[PDB]
RNA sequence: ACCGCUGAAAGCAUCUAAGCGGGAAACCUUCUCCAAGAUCAGGUUUCUCACCCACUUGGUGGGAUAAGGCCCCCCGCAGA
RNA sequence: CUCGAUGUCGGCUCGUCGCAUCCUGGGGCUGGAGCAGGUCCCAAGGGUUGGGCUGUUCGCCCAUUAAAGCGGCACGCGAGC
């Protein structure tokens, strides 16, 4: 008999990661393992274990000169020609916490409970968060030596 | 070899530099500017200007004979500054001061009027012929890049807004 | 500087100019206003006015609407919209229970008049999106006013969405540009307005002062 | 690997370090020991880890 | 300009130079503007 | 697309590698309309702002109400 | 692939999409004086008529037009004619 964690057992805490001069791709993974809990030991792949994550300073995050001009987001509407594009440097001006929270969303699962799980992600653009009723312990980036 | 030779500063009174920046004053107006971040300015034993470089890449090179360039026209600008001397070609275009426009009659059917920015001054020195005072060499010449492209290139007649001492090329038309 | 106010379609008529011309008006009652509510934007969020309209009994209103009007120390009224204000400069000129009159509007300006277009029932292609059908003769059978295809055949196989289809027309929130004003009555609260105006005779109109001039 | 990470090293040197110091406990014991008795396993590393060669990336 | 994907200078004072990730041919006549396209 | 200014690597030159401009019915805002089922389901306001019963005393079952709406009734230029 | 059935040209009706652009918009070169052009590059937002002949597609012709573009979608569309 393996564990399998029980209901009421998932103990969650607050993390908030800063964005002063991460990179987008070290930033969105580092927010899919903290979210789904794949840090702790007690993972399983179909309990909602992991903790919040806060993401402030949005707008600074680190993308390069080439990728504010020429990578593309699109959505398209069901209506035919209804194609839509916009590059990251002009969302990177209206809307910066849909550029962060865009790359951690693709890293989750495409499941149900990814849905569930992103419940657990507040993204913003300043250096301000309203959740300072809750006390957040920041978050650096930290590599394993091998 | 260009920023391998030092800059002569005839006073240049506050050449300073503030954790990678560089300022001057002088007899006129005051001028800013940023160095890229390999290469370094530093001081000779006059208190001048001497440019330095980490050695032998593509791109530090380049970015070392473009920064000498660009602080010596901070020095020479406030000292001596540019002055951009233009003609009008054509009869009966001319040009007149507006106060402290510049109005053009360039054969349209409307008066072209340039609004001069700041820190640019307008003088003619006669009904053809006028000159673009400052002191930033390239705030210069974009004003008088504009005004040189006021009509289209005319091969035929010559008529246009020229650079004074420069030779446009001309066809034989009929 | 958008100047608005609510009123009643009245019906249409003609009348003559100084050049002997005629000109189609469409009476339209500005009548009187109040305003009941400011909209600023570091409470609400945007810049706006609210404007109450038309006689009602007082016992016709219910008790969460009545005390709306109870904070702003105003009768009640039977309609009440927005006006639509730019983000800056909110309400130096509107006052709560201001009387907003017609005579806000000039002889010879342009107006922008919105309302709800008149009901046409659920309405087949030909009418609602101006179809041809087939012909009348020459053998077409049973297909006299219906739409032909709709879409292509195995590639693509589905009715792209936005295919213009029958279904109802009409109700629907129609604005009316640059409408010519020929004459202001003040005596009488009546704004004439060269043109047609959308709605049935008895309708609301709002009469906004137009943006394209 | 994700108790391993508490206890800074990685799964590919805590395998390698609990084979040179003969340690033939399975995964499935291995990974019930650091949910239930975490303090028994921060030992199993501090094992694994003096047990690895100096240098990692040496050639042997 | 001419927009041929073989470029190469007609005249001896046609300089070749490379400029936004084309090559390009300038000179002072100017029917010797050319690009690679 | 095209036209530039400043300017090196390359003592010259060059719209470019650092940096900055001009540039069209295309793109994005502007104008009209739909839109919080936008499950991150929003905002500003106002009204009621209250009882009783049983049980295994529970974020339990019922009953009766306030504000309020629906059904029926008279109709409509609103409508299958 | 389909023979224990995938109904074939052209027309009408309704579309939708590509740009190898007919018109309009922006340019370089010209053996471009001007007016009109030739040619190349950029551009798909909208517009691209009505008749004679023929089952026609195509094509010739008539009178115009800012222009009368070329193509894909089972040579789009017969449980729509
Ligand atoms: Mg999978
Ligand atoms: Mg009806
Ligand atoms: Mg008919
Ligand atoms: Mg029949
Ligand atoms: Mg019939
Ligand atoms: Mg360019
Ligand atoms: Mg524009
Ligand atoms: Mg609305
Ligand atoms: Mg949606
Ligand atoms: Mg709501
Ligand atoms: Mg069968
Ligand atoms: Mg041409
Ligand atoms: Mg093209
Ligand atoms: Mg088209
Ligand atoms: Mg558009
Ligand atoms: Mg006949
Ligand atoms: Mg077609
Ligand atoms: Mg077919
Ligand atoms: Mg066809
Ligand atoms: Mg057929
Ligand atoms: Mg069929
Ligand atoms: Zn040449």
């Amino acid at each position: 008999p393996t564990y399998a964690p029980k209901a009421g057992d998932t103990t969650r805490s607050w993390y908030v990661i800063d964005a002063t001069d991460v990179v987008l791709g070290r930033l969105a993974v580092a927010a899919a393992n903290l979210l789904r809990g794949k840090h702790k030991p007690t993972f399983a792949p179909n309990v909602d274990g992991g903790d919040f994550v806060i993401v402030i300073n949005a707008d600074k995050v680190a993308i390069s000169g080439d990728k504010l001009q020429h990578k593309m987001v699109y959505r398209h509407s069901g209506y035919p020609g209804g194609l839509h594009k916009r590059t990251i440097g002009e969302l990177m001006q209206r809307h910066p916490d849909r550029v962060v929270e865009k790359a951690i969303l693709g890293m989750l699962p495409k499941n149900r409970l990814s849905r569930q799980i992103q419940r657990k992600l507040r993204v913003y653009a300043g250096p301000e968060h309203p959740h300072s009723a809750q006390q957040p312990v920041p978050y650096e980036l930290k590599q394993v030596a091998q | 070899r260009i920023g391998k030779q030092p800059i002569p500063v005839p006073a240049g009174v506050d050449v300073t530099i503030e954790g990678q920046s560089i300022s001057v004053k002088g007899p006129k107006g005051t001028l800013g500017l940023t160095v890229a971040e390999p290469i370094k300015v530093a001081r000779n034993d006059d208190g001048a200007i001497v440019v330095t470089r980490p050695d032998d890449e593509r791109r530090n090179r380049s970015l070392h004979g473009l920064s000498r360039t660009l602080v010596s026209n901070l020095v020479t600008g406030v000292t001596q500054g540019y002055t951009t001397k233009m003609e009008i070609f054509g009869v009966g275009y001319r040009v007149q001061l507006k106060g402290s426009n510049l109005e053009f009659a360039l054969g349209y059917s409307h008066p072209v009027v340039i609004e001069a920015p700041e820190g640019i001054t307008f003088a003619v020195q006669a009904p053809t012929k006028f000159t673009v005072s400052g002191i930033d060499k390239q705030k210069v010449g974009q004003i008088a890049a504009n005004i040189r492209r006021l009509r289209r290139p005319d091969p035929y007649k010559g008529k246009g807004v020229r650079y004074e001492g420069e030779q446009i090329r001309r066809k034989v038309g009929k | 500087a958008r100047k608005g106010i609510l009123g009643t379609k009245l019906g249409m008529t003609q009348v003559f100019d100084e050049s002997n011309r005629v000109v189609p008006v469409t009476v339209v009652k500005a009548g009187p206003n109040v305003v009941t509510r400011i909209r600023t934007p570091e409470r609400d969020g945007y810049s706006a006015v609210q404007l109450a309209y038309g006689e009602i009994s007082p016992r016709k209103v219910n008790k969460p609407l009545t005390g709306q009007y109870t904070a702003a120390g105003v009768n009640p009224r039977r309609y009440l919209a927005e006006l639509r204000l730019d983000d800056s400069d909110a309400a130096t000129e509107y006052q709560v229970g201001q009387e907003l009159t017609a005579e806000i509007f000039a002889d010879g300006s342009y107006v922008d008049v919105t309302g709800t277009s008149k009901g046409k029932g659920f309405a087949g292609t030909m009418k609602r999106h101006g179809f041809r059908g087939q012909g009348a003769s020459h053998g077409a059978q049973a297909v006299h006013r219906r739409p032909g295809s709709i879409g292509g055949c195995a590639t693509p196989a589905r009715v792209f969405k936005g295919t213009r289809m029958a279904g109802r027309m009409g109700n629907d929130r129609v604005t009316v540009l640059n409408l010519l004003v020929h004459k202001v009555d003040a005596e009488n609260g009546v704004l004439l307005i060269k043109g047609a105006v959308p709605g049935r005779t008895g309708g609301l109109v709002m009469v906004r002062s137009a943006i394209k001039r | 690997n994700a108790a391993a990470r508490l206890n800074d090293i990685t799964y590919n040197r805590l395998i390698q370090g609990l084979k040179a110091a003969g340690v033939e406990v399975d995964r499935k014991n291995l990974a019930d020991i650091a949910i239930s008795d975490p303090a028994a396993f921060t030992a199993l590393v501090d094992v694994a880890r003096a047990a690895l060669p100096e240098d990692v990336n040496a050639p042997s | 300009v001419k927009v041929n994907p073989s470029v190469k200078p007609i005249c001896d004072k046609c300089r070749l130079i490379r400029r936004h990730g084309r090559v390009m041919v300038i000179c002072s006549d100017p029917r010797h503007k050319q690009r690679q396209g």
